[PDB]
């Protein structure tokens, strides 16, 4: 999920968009 | 602001800016 | 902190705050 | 929304709750 994605690794604007509504 | 270990608020602060009028969910984990 | 005006971040940290581990969604609007 | 019910009338833990997951 976002958190091991953007917490315990690097996150990126490619990941975090994939949380966007 | 984006490429880095971002974690709860910090995490949620960047959702709320990259996401915009768009809006967008988190999950804890 | 939950019972007044909450707009943008202000309204983003209460959700966080509140929902904890549960996440939660945010839509603007 | 929760914009309608937080951000221009005053929010309640109730509403914020309707919005966890
Ligand atoms: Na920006
Ligand atoms: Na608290």
């Amino acid at each position: 999920g976002i958190v091991e994605q953007c917490c315990t690794s690097i996150c990126s604007l490619y990941q975090l968009e994939n949380y966007c509504n | 602001f984006v490429n880095q270990h971002l974690c709860g608020s910090h995490l949620v602060e960047a959702l709320y800016l990259v996401c915009g009028e768009r809006g967008f969910f988190y999950t804890x984990k």
